[PDB]
């Protein structure tokens, strides 16, 4: 399996990066989200799938974001 | 069974022949009606009883907090300005 990362958070895409952040785990809230999109860097993921992985950061990445995997 | 995502912005104090009352969300006040015809011509507004019902506090704290959580989760600006001033408070601010 892989592993996900987010490396920085762009200062205009602040906004879209929680939404999608929100979607994607289904199990964190909104406050955690935040505080885990400025504590930077920090996982996001792990043990995901390669198809999972791939459809994560390029959503992630359509929004503003970057996205490491490993 | 509709198929829409509801905003729950009032709660009721009862259900069978005890709703006597209603409890605001966005206002964190108590409005009440005790009368016949007008219900006393208007609404008595006491504030979640000036600090002294912890039940009632604390549910309209969380029905608050899950309004809040709805309306940034629906609407990016707002999620915007909560990511951004408000996210610890959970108290943004009244209306």
């Amino acid at each position: 399996h892989f592993t996900v990362r987010l490396t920085e958070a762009k200062p205009v895409d602040k906004v879209k990066l929680i939404k999608e952040i929100k979607s994607h785990i289904q199990g964190i809230n909104l406050v955690q989200a935040k505080k885990l999109v400025e504590s930077l860097p920090q996982e996001i993921k792990a043990n995901v799938p390669k198809a999972e992985a791939e459809k994560i950061k390029a959503a992630l990445e359509a929004v503003g974001g970057t996205v490491v995997l490993e | 069974k509709l198929k829409a995502k509801p905003l729950l912005l009032q709660l009721p104090i009862g259900e069978a022949k005890t709703f006597k009352g209603v409890v605001d969300v966005v206002m964190k006040e108590k409005l009440l009606w005790n009368c016949n015809s007008n219900d006393g011509k208007d609404f008595e507004r006491k504030p979640l009883l000036e600090m002294n019902d912890p039940e009632l506090l604390k549910e309209t704290t969380e029905a608050r907090n899950a309004l809040i959580e709805q309306v940034a989760d629906l609407d990016d600006e707002f999620a915007d300005l909560v990511l951004e001033e408000f996210s610890e408070n959970f108290d943004l601010l009244p209306a």
